[PDB]
């Protein structure tokens, strides 16, 4: 579903961000 | 949302991912725009939509960005579930997740209906296009923005830098993304 992709490509893109620190 | 199990799909980060990082030229992202449908309340209605699939950012005032970094903290609390600029494209990137298009409408539902390649090279382009989602893209620094309609959506490309189309970058969608 729609909400579930949007949650799962926005914790990937923090991910990503909270990985330049780290 | 608060406000706003395949193969090909337990593959998609990775085939957008391959797309981006094994392209002749620079670009910024890589989204998917999937089809989903939604039925109608009042009649028998199967409508299709172009939703959010997936996405692949790459990459290459100080009000706006706290504005942004706030919604961030606020995003990061509502998904969990050291601090720097929350860039232009990254931010269309984001704000990009919440957006959908009806079968036909938009760049990426344009592309969809007509089984077609959109690709607009340069700020005259996007600008002169009159697409709102191209203007958008064009107010935050990108000066590419592609759409290829593909067996299950539409994968969207953009850049910040001027990109012609090529032969070569189609095949690659085509291979990654047919079947």
């Amino acid at each position: 579903s729609v909400p579930q992709a949007r949650k799962a490509s926005l914790a990937r893109f923090l991910e990503k961000r909270k990985e330049r620190l780290m | 949302s608060a406000a706003a199990p395949q193969f090909n799909e337990d593959t998609l980060q990775q085939r957008l991912q391959a797309l981006i990082e094994s392209a002749g030229e620079n670009w910024t992202y890589a989204i998917f725009w999937q089809i989903s449908h939604d039925f109608d309340s009042s009649t028998g209605d199967n409508t299709v939509i172009l939703g959010w699939g997936d996405g692949y950012y790459k990459g290459e005032n100080t009000a706006e960005q706290e504005h942004r970094k706030r919604v961030i903290r606020e995003l990061n609390s509502l998904i969990s579930g050291n601090d720097e600029e929350v860039t232009d494209t990254e931010w269309f990137f984001l704000v990009s997740m919440t957006q959908s298009f009806v079968n036909g409408v938009g760049l990426p539902g344009e592309s969809f209906l007509n089984s077609r390649v959109i690709w607009l090279s340069g700020s005259g382009a996007l600008t002169g296009s009159g697409c709102e989602r191209a203007g958008q893209g064009q107010i935050y620094g990108l000066k590419t923005m592609v759409c290829i309609a593909t067996q299950n959506g539409v994968v969207e490309l953009g850049s910040s830098e001027v990109i012609s189309q090529s032969s070569d970058l189609m095949h690659k969608v085509n291979n990654l993304f047919n079947f």
